[PDB]
């Protein structure tokens, strides 16, 4: 609008339609679909199968810390010198603990993420965020004041985090083309395309 | 492509010569020959560019047309 | 006490400046002060600012600075249109029950009758018209009070 | 340092995108993001600050390029080539300040336009998380930037050597300033 | 004379402190040569790990982060006993 | 054991060499402090003393969130009354889970 | 718009020719005729023309240039408020400094190219990193605050014109664009959150405020703190209205929280270019959510209010540069019988102060109704807010004078022929918008 | 209500053609039109050319409307200022139609979030009155007062 008597912006008509067109006449995809391992290790239904079958990648994660910090001590004890104690019961503690650790973290989340979605019956916001209160609650168990305060305030918003940037957005931002005709204005004059452009092949690494 | 190109590539000759003369210290009138090299090379140089723009220009014009896309008199006018 | 002669009206005690003003003394002999560097820049350039804004303000033909000014006739014909046009609506009562009937449709309640006769020529009565939203019988209406 | 932080990658950047050598996976480019940031952000060494400074950006740009836009990459890998000249063979403090304002991806510089023909790649990929990722690794790597200004001029006088050999330092930080109006057009 | 942050501590305690840094420093090929190694191979493995969700994924990387101990870390406080 | 610098004759010279102090702008500066100068850093740098406390959480979250809280419920009861004011369907705010897509009413509608 | 531009061009052109002695009158002078300038493009600008009254395009997108009734007032309004920083500010290196950021800013208010915008905003990010961080009266803390803040909201606002730029194909404001994404939305309003000083984004300003020169000071909050409406206005909501009437209740809550935290900080200040600079946070509420509703009431209230405070709030700042040059202090507690040792500096104290407490003779008393009466329009409890709280904003300035006026002091410290050169212009732009004259 | 692509992009040739027509003769008044142009377009907005002006025509008609409520209250103060305590009778129609206008000029182009300006109280005085109609005939007692003949000088 630009002038300072009528409001900004517009209005739809919310009786008014406009038929769907489509973006080419051809379409070609190059985005590939959901494998079935992607839908098995996201499907909820059973708490016990969902916390199994996503607590490797905590393990995982677990270990390569482990290892780093083991790896930080034994660099440092020396070869030359004899050394009277044995290095790998030092060292096993310390990677076995981190694991056991995170593992354990992770599985309250998903085991607790799966119980919410189930006795709720829906999927939503709040599964992750109450998963990772408790996930930060169990973090600040004997810890000093402001940490039983921030600890499930992170955890409680990093799946909020995830399920914002994750799915949220890509499904806003599906029907965006930025070829041929702006996705709600096709009545206007621009150059119409027989088919999709294709970047890339689908991936296969 | 820009119809403004020239004068630019002599307005910013004149960027090089005097910021030249500021970095080593000297006024930007100091050695009165660096300021006409670098406007004509300059304006010469932003010329180019722009003929080179247009060039790849009709090139990806002339793909696009070939792949499907239904480009029409007017649009094949955008690209010179 | 009391005044310095005895008398309200007579010459003032004090001689000399009762001030410095800006903090500058005085030059002994008379010399004028020498005027500032900015001094005559600032007011050239701040008092042409203000009688600019002051020629234009007032000098502009009507609705070239000020846009309201352009509407005050097309108002007034349009008042005298709108008086018109109310003065028939009170006089002939088969208009208001068409008119009511009109009213409800647009989802308006009948004291807003004024408000339609005063909206004859507006984007939302106009376009609404053409797409079918008002009734066809508000142009009718419209007519029979004189447009 | 210079020739072989900016030269060599063109040639792998071609190779990449004639040959179809992309990857379905995104963390690589993340981590290189973040780690790169963090780390320049923590380095006291500018040596370490400059060379953090390119790991987090051919992440991004290796994360821009396994989605097919490799017009931007090899315009972005130019553009970077001229910013990162300043400030290596550093003789004056002015054009270095160019140089890093460049680098930082700064609006009246050629480094904007590059940096933003990554950025405008990223929205249309549409991955959020790569996006909050740029704004929030971008922030910390402009901590680290000003702390490069910061040292120059804000910190202590400051006194090099006079190796007056500006070859094509003065032409490179003329074409910094001049030709983001030129390159509008990219972005 | 011109007002100044208080420094919590003492002078010499805070400077033992500081001087528990000074220790026997490994280079860092030692720990660059298994971290090359580990992750080209993991890089390997990577292709054929399991599509996770994002917010596991996150979760993961959260723990990760927390879980990081830096380098000085554990100079400052490693001991050559059991 | 002073001396005028300014000259409004426009024959100013700073007499840095002068034995008289000059008449300067420093001349008017407020002699200051030591406790002030101390207080005025204190007062500045409060964040030294600041303490996470179970009363400090009371306080912040009574009062700071407490007013966020007051304010958000406030609005969107003014929302509601001017949906059934104006003769809208309810609007789908954001935090507001609607199954009515309307947001911006249509002018050329008549409501 | 033409001979602007060309003279906005014009003046960081004339510094690398000057003798480096003519610096400051040549600027001067530049900066009179780039306000004649200003005032030849208003006398250009007819009303007719209602959506634009002008528009310029020089070759590219980007290079389109445009005023409004929003954009002509804020570069009116910066090009009347610059010669006073010329001539509060010497030297060539600021000189310099501040003019190219003059120019950055006055080419980004006509900006009709939301990356043009961008670009030319955040051009003047280091010229503030080091004008704040300068060597003696400098704080690096401040700098670093304000650069980051400024760099993180327009990156985020840059992400938002690069994903419209993709879907629609455009980012100029002149192609009609509407958007529903939320994320894009939030984009764009980070900026605005971060620029106009809005709680819990407001730490940057006063920072900066405080060790900013008085001319930075000036320019600060003069026209940077308005760049947040030319935005809103032109590159917000034309695009984003539907996401600014479903976050209402979220927006209303955030500006009343603003204001309300705002003035509740301004009363623990001891330093007088603190108070003033909370003054402005507290201000800016008022008008980003009347524009916020997106009425005819709304908008022109909003401008009107960005005129009265960039009128009102230099004045103050320049008043307590000349008290700050005059004394060497800004602590309100050394400062004491002000109103018997400087009666000319205190007459202008109390009268811009009178003006920061919208008083009903000066442009603060009209901007505020409208702004009120557009709340109102919304709901009556919305105004209602507003208009109670307002009175800790009394409280303070009352404190502050109270603090000033009276008292034992040895000094006279009164202001010079230059001091009131400098503000006489700020007086007589006060009354006459108070009269009326807006 | 459906549009098809092809009446679309009909649509879209004849508002060329419409400006192709304005162009051909310079107008001073070209933003102040008299006339909307008529669309049964879902958002204005798709037609550019459309957009502007119809906004175009909108601000003149605010502005019209502006005008003539201060036209209004100059007649209902001249009205009021005549008659003495005979005010209340004969200046209820000038204060009738005065309010009218007012709730013209407001309520066209309020905005998105505005609630209807209620000038002399005639939709809570319209909800009273249903609300005693309903009160009266399910036998229900109304906790709200009845509806009044005058509540303003005029409505
Ligand atoms: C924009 C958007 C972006 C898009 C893309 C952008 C494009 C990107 C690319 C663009 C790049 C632009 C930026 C880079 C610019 C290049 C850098 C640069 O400016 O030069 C660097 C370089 C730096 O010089 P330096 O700082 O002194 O350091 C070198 C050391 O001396 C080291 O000493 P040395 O041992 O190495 O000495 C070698 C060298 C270096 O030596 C020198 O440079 C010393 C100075 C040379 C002699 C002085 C030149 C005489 C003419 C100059 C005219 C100045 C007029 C001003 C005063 C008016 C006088 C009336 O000697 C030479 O000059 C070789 C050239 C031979 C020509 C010599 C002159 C011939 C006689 C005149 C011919 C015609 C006369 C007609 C009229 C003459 C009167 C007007 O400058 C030169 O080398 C000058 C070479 C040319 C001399 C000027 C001749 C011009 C012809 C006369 C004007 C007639 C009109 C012109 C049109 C018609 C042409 C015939
Ligand atoms: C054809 C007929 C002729 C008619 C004329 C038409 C010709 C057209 C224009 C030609 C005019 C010549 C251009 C001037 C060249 C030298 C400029 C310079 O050295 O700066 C300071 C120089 C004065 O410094 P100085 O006292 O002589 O000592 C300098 C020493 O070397 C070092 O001193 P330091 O070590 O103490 O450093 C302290 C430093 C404190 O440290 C810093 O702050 C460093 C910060 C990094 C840069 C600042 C970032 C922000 C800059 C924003 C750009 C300003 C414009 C804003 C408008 C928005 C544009 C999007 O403070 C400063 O240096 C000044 C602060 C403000 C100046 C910043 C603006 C300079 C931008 C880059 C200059 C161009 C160099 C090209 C190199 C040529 C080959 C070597 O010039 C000035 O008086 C003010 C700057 C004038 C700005 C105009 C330059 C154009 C840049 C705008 C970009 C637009 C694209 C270019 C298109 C241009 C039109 C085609
Ligand atoms: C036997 C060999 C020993 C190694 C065993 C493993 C061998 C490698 C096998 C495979 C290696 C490939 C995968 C490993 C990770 C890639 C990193 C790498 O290889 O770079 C070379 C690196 C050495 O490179 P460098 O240049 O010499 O060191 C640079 C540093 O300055 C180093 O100097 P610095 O240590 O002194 O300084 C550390 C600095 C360096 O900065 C970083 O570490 C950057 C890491 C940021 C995240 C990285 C991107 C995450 C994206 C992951 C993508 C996958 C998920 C996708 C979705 C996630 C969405 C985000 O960070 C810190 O200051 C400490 C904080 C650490 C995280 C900071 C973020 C905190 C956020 C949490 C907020 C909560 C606080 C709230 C309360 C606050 C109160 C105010 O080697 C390693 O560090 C590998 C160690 C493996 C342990 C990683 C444990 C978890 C790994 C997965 C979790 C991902 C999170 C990353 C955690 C930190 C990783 C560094
Ligand atoms: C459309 C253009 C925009 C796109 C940009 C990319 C295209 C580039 C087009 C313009 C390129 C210009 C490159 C400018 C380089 C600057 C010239 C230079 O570096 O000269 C050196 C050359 O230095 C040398 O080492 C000389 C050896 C090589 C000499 C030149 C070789 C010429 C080879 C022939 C090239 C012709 C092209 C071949 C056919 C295409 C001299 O400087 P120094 O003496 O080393 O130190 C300077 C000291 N101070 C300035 C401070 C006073
Ligand atoms: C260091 C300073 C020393 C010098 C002191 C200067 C003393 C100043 C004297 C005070 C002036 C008081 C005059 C107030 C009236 C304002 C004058 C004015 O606005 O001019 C009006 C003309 O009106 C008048 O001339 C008023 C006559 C003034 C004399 C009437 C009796 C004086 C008693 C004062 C009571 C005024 C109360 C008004 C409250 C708002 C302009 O007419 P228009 O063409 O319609 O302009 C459009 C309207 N608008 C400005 C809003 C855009
Ligand atoms: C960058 C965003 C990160 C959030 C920062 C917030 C402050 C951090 C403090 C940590 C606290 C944990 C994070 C909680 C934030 C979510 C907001 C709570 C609102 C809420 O509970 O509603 C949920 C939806 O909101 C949602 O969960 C989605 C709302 C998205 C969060 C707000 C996004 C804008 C905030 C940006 C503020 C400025 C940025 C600076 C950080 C439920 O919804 P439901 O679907 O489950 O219905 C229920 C059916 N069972
Ligand atoms: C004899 C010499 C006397 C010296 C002292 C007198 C000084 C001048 C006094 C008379 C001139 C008044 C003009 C002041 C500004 C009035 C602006 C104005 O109201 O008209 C607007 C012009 O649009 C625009 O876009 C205007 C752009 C420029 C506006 C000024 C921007 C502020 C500049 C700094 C303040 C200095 C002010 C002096 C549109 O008005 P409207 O559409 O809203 O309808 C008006 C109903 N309200
Ligand atoms: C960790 C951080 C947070 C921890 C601490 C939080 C503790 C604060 C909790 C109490 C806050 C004040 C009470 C407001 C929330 C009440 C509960 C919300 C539910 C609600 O909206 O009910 C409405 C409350 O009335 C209202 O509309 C609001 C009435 C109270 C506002 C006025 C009282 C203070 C006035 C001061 C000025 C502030 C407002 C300025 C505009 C009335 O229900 P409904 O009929 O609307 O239907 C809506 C269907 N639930
Ligand atoms: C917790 C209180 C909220 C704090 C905000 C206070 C007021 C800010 C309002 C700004 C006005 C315009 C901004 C548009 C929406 C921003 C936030 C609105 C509140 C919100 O988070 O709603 C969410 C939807 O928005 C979204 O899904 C996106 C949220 C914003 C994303 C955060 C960072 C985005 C940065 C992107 C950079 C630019 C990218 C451009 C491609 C979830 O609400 P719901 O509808 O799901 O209801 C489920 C409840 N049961």
């Amino acid at each position: 609008t630009f002038n300072y008597v009528i409001p900004y912006g517009g209005s739809s008509s919310y009786t008014i339609n406009n038929e769907p067109v489509k973006a080419e006449e051809v379409t070609v995809d190059f985005s590939k679909e959901p494998s079935a391992s992607s839908l098995k290790l996201a499907d909820k239904s059973d708490w016990i199968a969902y916390t199994f079958n996503n607590v490797p990648l905590m393990a995982t994660v677990g270990l390569l810390a482990g290892a780093h910090e083991a790896f930080l001590h034994y660099e440092r004890t020396p070869i030359y010198g004899k050394r009277t104690y044995n290095i790998i019961k030092k060292l096993a503690p310390i990677v076995i603990n981190k694991t056991a650790y995170a593992t354990l973290l992770g599985a309250i989340f998903c085991a607790t993420d799966a119980l919410y979605e189930n006795y709720s019956g829906k999927k939503s916001y709040t599964s992750g965020m109450v998963a990772g209160a408790a996930t930060g609650a169990v973090f600040a168990i004997g810890r000093p004041l402001p940490q039983p305060l921030v600890w499930p305030l992170v955890f409680a918003a990093a799946p909020v985090i995830a399920d914002l940037f994750g799915e949220v957005y890509p499904e806003s931002m599906k029907s965006a083309r930025g070829y041929g005709t702006p996705y709600g204005f096709e009545n206007l004059d621009d150059a119409v395309p027989t088919r999709n452009p294709i970047r890339r092949n689908p991936h296969h690494y | 492509g820009w119809e403004y190109a020239g004068t630019y590539g002599a307005l910013c000759g004149m960027v090089y010569a005097i910021g030249s003369n500021v970095i080593s210290g000297r006024a930007w009138f100091r050695r009165p020959w660096v300021h006409v090299t670098s406007v004509t090379l300059s304006y010469l140089g932003s010329k180019l560019l722009d003929e080179v723009q247009d060039t790849y220009y009709l090139e990806h014009l002339k793909r696009v047309e070939r792949k499907g896309l239904q480009v029409t008199e007017e649009h094949k006018k955008l690209f010179s | 006490s009391g005044h310095p002669n005895g008398s309200f009206w007579s010459e003032g005690t004090q001689v000399g400046l009762n001030g410095f003003k800006y903090g500058e003394i005085p030059l002994p002999n008379g010399q004028p002060r020498k005027k500032l560097w900015l001094e005559n820049i600032w007011n050239i350039g701040y008092g042409g600012f203000f009688l600019g804004a002051f020629c234009l303000y007032y000098g502009a033909p009507p609705g070239h600075v000020i846009p309201s000014q352009w509407a005050t006739p097309k108002a007034k014909d349009e008042y005298a249109v709108d008086m018109k046009m109310i003065d028939k609506y009170n006089e002939r009562p088969d208009l208001q029950a068409r008119l009511s009937i009109v009213l409800k449709d647009l989802n308006m309640i009948e004291e807003e009758a004024y408000d339609l006769i005063m909206m004859r020529k507006d984007y939302k009565v106009l376009l609404g018209l053409h797409s079918g939203r008002v009734p066809a019988d508000l142009k009718a209406i419209y007519e029979e009070l004189e447009a | 340092a210079f020739v072989f932080s900016t030269l060599p990658k063109l040639s792998v950047l071609y190779l990449i995108s004639n040959s179809n050598i992309g990857s379905e996976c995104v963390w690589w480019g993340l981590i290189s993001l973040w780690l790169g940031s963090i780390s320049q952000y923590q380095s006291v060494f500018v040596r370490s600050i400059l060379l953090y400074s390119s790991v987090a950006e051919i992440g991004l740009v290796l994360l821009v390029l396994q989605e097919g836009f490799s017009w931007e990459a090899f315009s972005w890998v130019s553009i970077y080539f001229l910013s990162l000249s300043g400030v290596w063979h550093a003789n004056s403090k002015f054009v270095s300040a160019i140089s890093v304002a460049s680098i930082a991806g700064l609006p009246p510089f050629l480094g904007f336009i590059g940096k933003a023909q990554i950025l405008k790649s990223l929205v249309s990929i549409n991955l959020g998380i790569l996006i909050f990722s740029s704004i929030l690794a971008a922030t910390i790597s402009f901590i680290g930037y000003l702390r490069l200004i910061r040292l120059m001029y804000l910190v202590s006088p400051v006194k090099w050597k006079n190796n007056k050999d500006s070859s094509f330092i003065n032409w490179s930080t003329w074409m910094l300033t001049v030709g983001t109006l030129p390159m509008v057009y990219s972005v | 004379d011109e007002p100044k942050h208080q420094i919590p501590g003492n002078a010499l305690d805070n400077w033992a402190f500081l001087r528990t840094y000074a220790k026997p420093l490994p280079d860092m090929i030692h720990y660059y040569y298994y971290v090359y190694l580990f992750g080209f191979f993991f890089v390997y493995k990577v292709a054929d790990f399991p599509e996770y969700s994002p917010r596991v994924l996150v979760m993961a990387a959260l723990i990760g982060s927390l879980f990081y101990v830096r380098r000085d870390w554990v100079h400052r406080e490693f001991k050559d006993s059991p | 054991s002073s001396r005028i610098a300014g000259d409004t004759t426009g024959k100013y010279t700073p007499n840095i060499f002068s034995p008289e102090t000059p008449m300067d702008r420093s001349f008017s500066h407020v002699p200051k402090n030591p406790f002030w100068e101390a207080w005025v850093f204190r007062r500045d740098n409060i964040q030294r003393e600041f303490v996470w406390t179970w009363q400090t959480i009371f306080d912040l979250a009574t009062f700071v969130g407490g007013l966020y809280v007051a304010m958000y419920a406030t609005a969107s009861f003014c929302s509601r009354q001017n949906d059934k004011r104006n003769g809208y369907p309810e609007r789908n705010y954001y935090f507001s889970d609607s199954k009515s897509n309307f947001v911006i009413p249509d002018e050329r509608e008549f409501y | 718009m033409s001979l602007y531009l060309f003279m906005l061009f014009l003046q960081p052109l004339s510094l690398s020719f000057v003798s480096r002695s003519f610096s400051k009158i040549s600027s001067l002078m530049m900066s009179f005729a780039t306000l004649w300038s200003a005032v030849y493009m208003w006398f250009t600008s007819n009303g007719a023309n209602q959506t634009f009254y002008q528009v310029v395009s020089w070759g590219s997108d980007w290079s389109t240039f445009g005023v409004c009734y929003t954009s002509l007032y804020i570069s009116l309004l910066c090009a009347f408020i610059f010669p006073i920083c010329v001539i509060l500010v010497q030297g060539y290196r600021a000189l310099s400094i501040l003019i190219c950021i003059q120019t950055a800013v006055s080419l980004s208010i006509v900006s009709l190219h939301m990356l043009a915008f961008y670009a030319l905003f955040e051009s003047s990010l280091l010229l503030f990193f080091i004008l704040i961080g300068r060597r003696k009266y400098g704080s690096l803390s401040a700098a670093y605050n304000i650069s980051i803040y400024t760099f993180i909201s327009a990156l985020g606002f840059l992400i938002s014109a690069f994903w419209l730029n993709w879907s629609f194909g455009s980012v100029c404001a002149l192609l009609p664009n509407e958007e529903a994404n939320s994320f894009v939305a939030f984009g764009i309003f980070i900026l605005l959150w971060v620029k106009a000083p809005l709680v819990p984004f407001h730490l940057w300003l006063p920072e900066a405020h405080v060790y900013a020169p008085t001319a930075g000071s000036v320019l600060l909050a003069g026209v940077l703190l308005k760049i947040s409406i030319v935005g809103l206005h032109v590159f917000f909501l034309p695009i984003c209205a539907s996401s600014i009437v479903k976050a209402f209740p979220l927006i209303l809550s955030i500006c009343l929280g603003s204001f309300i935290f705002s003035s509740f900080s301004t009363l623990k200040q001891i330093d007088l270019k603190k108070i003033v600079a909370y003054s402005s946070i507290s201000h800016m509420a008022i008008v980003f959510l009347s524009s916020a509703t997106n009425s005819g009431l709304g908008i022109q209230g909003a401008v009107l209010y960005c005129i009265a405070h960039g009128l009102i709030s230099p004045g103050l700042f320049l008043l307590v540069g000349i008290l700050y040059k005059n004394t060497n202090t800004k602590l309100v507690f050394y400062l004491r019988g002000l109103s018997q040792q400087a009666p000319v500096w205190w007459s202008v104290w109390v009268f811009f102060m009178l003006g920061n407490l919208a008083f009903p003779l000066f442009p603060n008393f009209i901007a505020e109704v409208v702004c009120l009466s557009a709340l109102f329009k919304n709901h009556e409890l919305y105004a209602y807010a507003f208009i109670f709280f307002s009175f800790v904003g009394t409280v303070y300035s009352s404190t502050v004078l109270g603090r000033l006026k009276g008292g034992v002091s040895s000094q006279c410290v009164d202001a010079s022929r230059l001091d009131v050169i400098s503000w006489n212009p700020l007086v007589l732009a006060t009354v006459v918008t108070g009269i009326g004259y807006m | 209500t459906t549009a098809t692509i092809e009446e679309r992009r009909a649509f879209h040739k004849e508002v060329l053609d419409i400006v192709q027509s304005k162009l051909a003769n310079k107008n001073s008044e070209w933003a102040r039109p008299e006339e909307p142009i008529l669309h049964n377009l879902k958002s204005e907005k798709e037609e550019p050319h459309v957009y502007y002006h119809n906004n175009n025509f909108r601000v003149t008609r605010q502005l019209i409307h502006f005008e003539k409520t201060k036209i209004f209250e100059d007649e209902l103060d001249k009205c009021m200022r005549t008659h003495g305590e005979a005010k209340y009778r004969k200046c209820q129609e000038i204060a009738k139609r005065f309010q009218a206008s007012c709730r013209v000029a407001s309520n066209l182009e309020r905005g998105p979030n505005a609630r209807k300006r209620d000038v002399g109280f005639i939709y809570q005085n319209n909800k009273l009155r249903e609300l005693e109609k309903d009160a009266k005939e399910l036998g229900l007692n109304n906790p709200f007062p009845p509806s009044s003949p005058r509540t303003t000088i005029g409505y």
